Protein backbone atom coordinates (compact mmCIF):
# COMPACT_ATOMS: atom_id res chain seq x y z
CA UNK A 1 0.00 0.00 0.00
CA UNK A 2 2.75 1.82 0.65
CA UNK A 3 5.01 0.93 -2.59
CA UNK A 4 1.79 2.48 -4.32
CA UNK A 5 1.44 5.39 -2.41
CA UNK A 6 5.26 6.41 -3.44
CA UNK A 7 4.31 5.84 -6.67
CA UNK A 8 1.54 8.32 -6.53
CA UNK A 9 4.47 10.75 -5.49
CA UNK A 10 6.97 9.64 -8.10
CA UNK A 11 5.11 10.38 -11.06
CA UNK A 12 4.42 14.03 -10.22
CA UNK A 13 8.24 14.28 -8.90
CA UNK A 14 10.28 12.37 -11.78
CA UNK A 15 7.81 14.17 -14.36
CA UNK A 16 8.96 17.56 -13.50
CA UNK A 17 12.70 17.08 -12.66
CA UNK A 18 13.37 14.69 -16.01
CA UNK A 19 11.06 16.74 -18.16
CA UNK A 20 9.44 14.65 -21.17
CA UNK A 21 6.64 12.14 -20.73
CA UNK A 22 4.84 12.25 -23.93
CA UNK A 23 5.09 8.67 -24.48
CA UNK A 24 3.43 5.29 -25.78
CA UNK A 25 3.77 3.14 -28.44
CA UNK A 26 4.46 3.63 -32.21
CA UNK A 27 2.63 5.78 -34.55
CA UNK A 28 1.37 9.28 -32.64
CA UNK A 29 2.99 11.90 -33.93
CA UNK A 30 3.64 13.65 -37.50
CA UNK A 31 2.06 13.93 -40.75
CA UNK A 32 -0.50 16.45 -41.61
CA UNK A 33 -3.39 17.82 -39.19
CA UNK A 34 -3.33 17.73 -35.18
CA UNK A 35 -5.08 15.53 -32.98
CA UNK A 36 -7.13 12.38 -32.84
CA UNK A 37 -9.79 13.56 -35.54
CA UNK A 38 -10.73 9.93 -36.54
CA UNK A 39 -13.18 8.19 -35.70
CA UNK A 40 -14.29 5.03 -37.72
CA UNK A 41 -13.29 4.03 -41.56
CA UNK A 42 -10.55 6.22 -42.96
CA UNK A 43 -7.50 4.94 -43.24
CA UNK A 44 -3.90 6.76 -44.62
CA UNK A 45 -4.00 10.00 -43.63
CA UNK A 46 -5.54 14.08 -44.07
CA UNK A 47 -5.60 13.91 -40.27
CA UNK A 48 -2.15 11.75 -39.95
CA UNK B 1 -31.09 4.84 -28.77
CA UNK B 2 -29.65 1.82 -28.06
CA UNK B 3 -28.97 0.38 -31.70
CA UNK B 4 -25.98 2.24 -33.45
CA UNK B 5 -22.22 1.91 -33.87
CA UNK B 6 -19.33 4.27 -34.34
CA UNK B 7 -16.10 2.77 -33.67
CA UNK B 8 -13.58 4.67 -31.79
CA UNK B 9 -15.51 6.89 -29.27
CA UNK B 10 -17.83 4.30 -28.87
CA UNK B 11 -19.96 4.63 -25.73
CA UNK B 12 -19.92 2.16 -22.96
CA UNK B 13 -20.83 4.44 -19.74
CA UNK B 14 -20.32 8.07 -21.51
CA UNK B 15 -23.80 9.87 -20.41
CA UNK B 16 -25.04 13.58 -22.12
CA UNK B 17 -23.90 16.46 -20.31
CA UNK B 18 -26.76 18.95 -21.51
CA UNK B 19 -26.72 22.28 -21.05
CA UNK B 20 -25.93 22.02 -17.58
CA UNK B 21 -23.60 18.95 -16.11
CA UNK B 22 -24.83 16.43 -13.08
CA UNK B 23 -28.09 15.16 -14.82
CA UNK B 24 -28.53 11.31 -14.69
CA UNK B 25 -31.25 8.32 -15.14
CA UNK B 26 -33.31 7.42 -12.15
CA UNK B 27 -32.46 3.48 -13.55
CA UNK B 28 -28.74 3.22 -11.39
CA UNK B 29 -30.05 -0.43 -10.87
CA UNK B 30 -28.89 -2.79 -13.77
CA UNK B 31 -27.76 -5.92 -11.89
CA UNK B 32 -27.99 -7.45 -8.25
CA UNK B 33 -25.53 -7.07 -5.05
CA UNK B 34 -22.73 -9.80 -5.83
CA UNK B 35 -18.94 -9.56 -4.37
CA UNK B 36 -15.79 -11.53 -5.44
CA UNK B 37 -11.84 -11.43 -5.09
CA UNK B 38 -10.13 -7.74 -5.78
CA UNK B 39 -9.48 -6.75 -9.14
CA UNK B 40 -8.39 -3.29 -10.14
CA UNK B 41 -8.46 -3.15 -13.64
CA UNK B 42 -10.72 -5.01 -16.20
CA UNK B 43 -8.53 -7.17 -17.68
CA UNK B 44 -6.94 -7.98 -14.13
CA UNK B 45 -10.87 -9.53 -14.40
CA UNK B 46 -10.05 -11.29 -17.12
CA UNK B 47 -7.43 -13.04 -16.13
CA UNK B 48 -9.07 -15.38 -13.73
Amino acid sequence: LNMRADLETYVFQDNLATAMRRDGEIYQSIVNDIYDVPRNVTITLEDG
Amino acid sequence: SEKDVQLMAEVVDLATGEKQVLNDIRGRYECYTDVGPSFQSMKQQNRA
